[PDB]
């Protein structure tokens, strides 16, 4: 993302929303709702909080913390290689090598008995009120906007309250906007494609950044002279 | 020190380095130096 | 003679992207990112302008100029060759 | 940019747009959002103001000016070195390089723990009421023009107060001056074409411009003759 | 061009929109807004007036003169060596090679501390009064009768007060004058068509017309015989 | 062109136009703009008058003059050497060879100090009145009668006077006239394709016919018998 | 016999930009920047104008010329030889 | 009606063209080393 997240509360979509008279009765209890399935549909990942948490592993299970959403990685706390999801069927099953895990809920299945693990998971940005906090880009602000608009008015074309072609004008605006939303939040930076630079071009490829924590994934690969 | 495999990257162009890596220094192909040494090598012949 | 020239239009460099920088890591990764879904493109991809602007490829100021040398080239061999005919010295004969 | 980026009034954009007896009710407050949101939506860079700014690291984070925007670059004060994205996942956590940074909110996450650098972003010229300046060039006033009117023909619309044909060519004209000022303000200069004359036609490649703040990046690239 | 931009006041545009009943209520003030709107669309070079002007640099800054649109070129005072557009991101910001320029506002920022430098650039040829003066060439005052036109026909048919058909008449008559009009001012001139000639035809070309200011672009190729 | 360019006076159109009872209502006024619209927008070379004039540059600008409409050449007037356009951006301004010119109004930027220069440019052939003189060519004479017609049905129809059909009829013969009038005077006669023919076949190919008026461009290249 | 002539349409010239300078930096870098959203393509982008405007590619004034030199070398070729033979004397008995 | 039509996809990838490129690219390196060194192919056998 070539433009920084600075972070406004929710009702600055109202803000914007309420001007058109055929959406005066929307609440903060409807944008809530409508701005977690936007942020869930678009899964743009700049507007989900790092976090890192390290927890201990009882035997090949341990607690998850409450506000994850998704997993970055998994690795051992004291060695650091990193961990990959488990293919195997039977993991703590016994009968009569490279470490793995799986997430399901708020239990995660690690291949190690008695271990702590470190990881780098994803969450929302919070407000002082337990509410979602939305990024202020107005490309994101007109898509979520939009997004409100375009449910509100297919309910009330279900209805019959609302013209076809007011309902199809919506629908155009709201996709075109989700494109241009979806290409805003995902095109790297200058700063990120030098990273991408650094790794695209590589005399000799570089292909276990993954036991790091990609932290090697943008280095340059610098050759000696000879 | 062309023929010895060593390139000055000041005889070659203006430089905007001291550092010996090809992301901003240039290989050298020792490739002049057999046209040299076929000639060397009959001068002993002779 | 010059070589093939190419029109090129910027109307797909992505946002806060200068043509330099962009062109620059365009030659270093031979990849270079677009964004299809600029606000300039609204049109072609409403419907509202013609789709001609969003695809029909680049356009080359190209000039046949190669051939033109080619007949210079054997035209000059020719009267060389027609030359050392009339003089009774020949190719095969000066070497 | 072919021309130079003079400043000019907000107000400005309503003596255009109340000319139309049908956007008569628009306000200054209108002006603003909207304003807003065609400079992001067309996210020029020359409409922004390039401004450097020095912070100083605490321990793997820094505070963040507060109308920063999108950064250009980061790079240290001491060395000069430019610092690329972050590709880890385990930055400042610890267990049992190539400096990087990484901007969310209002803070910025470095991989050095003490240490000052420069950050060269990108701002909005401000007026002395402490609000958006826009460009005069009349390219991008009357595509604004047309993008205030093709939000309130489309809210009209909406309730039926605009016929389907007066909105759709209100779209038509803004789309092709939305393409028109992206051409106008993103095509380069001749200046601008020498730094890129000067950046293609090179007989030994610079791939190195990002260590430097891209400063040669337009620099003649000479051959000694022998 | 192949003719001369002989200068005009701009009511002579209202001499010739008058004549239509539907356009009886423009005035100079109208005539004055569409008819820089249109100059900049257009965005013909030879329109504007070429200036030269001298200022002198404090430290990587300049002031920039009032009329200024556009600039031709920069150099150096002193050795006339031409300045580049500015790829750098920290310029005059210090930490603890060939010269370029960068120009937003009324402020021109160099990358040379104490110096004077030459500007050539583009304003607007001026009346007695403080107003714009336009070519009288038939052609461009067609397109611009038509650009007014057009305009205020968008305005009556969003009012409901032009029949469609109208509107698409003018909308058409006006793309094909604006091309023409297009064409009438970039086709070169035979003496242009000369230093064209003179700058493609080159056994051992020239890359260096920059460095100058453009001055041997159009200088003849001279092969001495051997 | 094949034909002759013999002169009559405007009011000939006149004459033609007022035989359709709905152009009774122009005037010589609408007559004399609408011609010399006409004449602009065809550009036929062969309608403007020819004619030679000598002035003196004062220092690099000299007095233009008052007919002059287009420039086919500038020259020397001691040495006959024909001047190029000016590619320079920093003409007359010092700092601390080829001869060029560049003409903006009424006045002619050379690259000399103190020289007198002759200047060949294109007018328009007065009436003793002093009033545009058209030719009596009758396609010439059907164009602009059609011209006339056409701009004066867009006015009607605009009110919505006449008939969509009539003024696309009207279009359509103007459209078919236009393309025959430029056909017919820009097509070379037998001796300009003899002067044609002459430039066409050159065994030893001649590239500086600009240094002389095009004088030699038509002279035949004779080769001498061995 | 000269070169092939491509005819070449300015429409799409950046603004601000003199063919001339355009035309070099089309030359040095092999790219031209193009402007498809210039005004005088507000026609054909906007429906109003015919689409071939932002299409059709630029045509070429080109006429067939080698191959009638190519006929004429090869005629002069026959005439020598039937000329050598009617002499009795061959190309070999030249050299 | 694509579902009664449109035949069998395949997940091709042109892999083989990779492979040849960098065996194209041995043969140079070597042929160059070999030139470098003065000593020819034919020279070592």
């Amino acid at each position: 993302m070539v433009n920084n997240i600075n972070w406004v509360k929710l009702p600055v979509i109202l803000d914007r929303l309420l001007r058109h008279p055929l959406l005066t009765d929307l609440n903060l209890e409807t944008a809530i709702q409508y701005t977690l399935d936007f942020i869930s549909a678009m899964g743009l990942p700049n507007v989900y909080v790092d976090k890192i948490e390290t927890i201990d592993i009882k035997e090949y299970r341990g607690e998850l913390p409450c506000d994850l959403i998704s997993i970055n990685q998994v690795r051992l706390h004291k060695n650091g290689i990193a961990l990959r999801a488990m293919t195997d069927n039977f993991n703590a099953y016994p009968t009569h090598g490279e470490p793995s895990f799986k997430t399901q809920g708020r239990v995660i299945f690690t291949s190690i008995k008695h271990e702590k693990v470190d990881i780098s998971y994803k969450a929302i940005m919070l407000d002082d009120e337990g509410l979602p906090l939305i990024p202020d880009n107005p490309i994101f602000l007109k898509t979520l906007e939009l997004y409100i608009k375009k449910e509100w008015f297919t309910i009330l074309f279900d209805m019959g309250k609302i013209s076809p072609a007011v309902l199809n004008n919506t629908q155009q605006e709201y996709a075109f906007k989700a494109g241009q939303c979806n290409n805003e939040f995902v095109i790297p930076s200058v700063s990120e494609m030098e990273a991408i630079t650094n790794m695209w071009n590589q005399l000799i490829p570089r292909v276990t950044e993954f036991r790091r924590g990609f932290k090697n994934l943008g280095d340059k690969e610098y050759i000696r002279v000879h | 020190d062309l023929l010895n495999g060593r390139l000055h990257m000041s005889d070659l162009e203006l430089v905007l380095i001291k550092a010996a890596y090809i992301p901003d220094r240039l290989q050298h192909y020792p490739i002049m130096n057999s046209k040299l040494n076929v000639l060397r090598g009959e001068e002993s012949k002779r | 003679n010059w070589g093939s020239i190419l029109e090129l239009d910027l109307s797909k460099v992505p946002k806060g992207w200068d043509v330099g920088k962009w062109m620059y890591y365009a030659r270093v990764n031979h990849i270079a990112v677009i964004d299809s879904f600029k606000e300039g493109t609204i049109g072609a991809s409403t419907g509202k302008l013609a789709g001609a602007l969003n695809n029909a490829g680049k356009g080359m100021i190209e000039t046949n100029i190669g051939n033109y040398i080619q007949q210079q080239i054997n035209l000059l061999e020719f009267i060389k060759m027609e030359m050392a005919d009339v003089a009774g010295i020949s190719k095969q004969r000066e070497g």
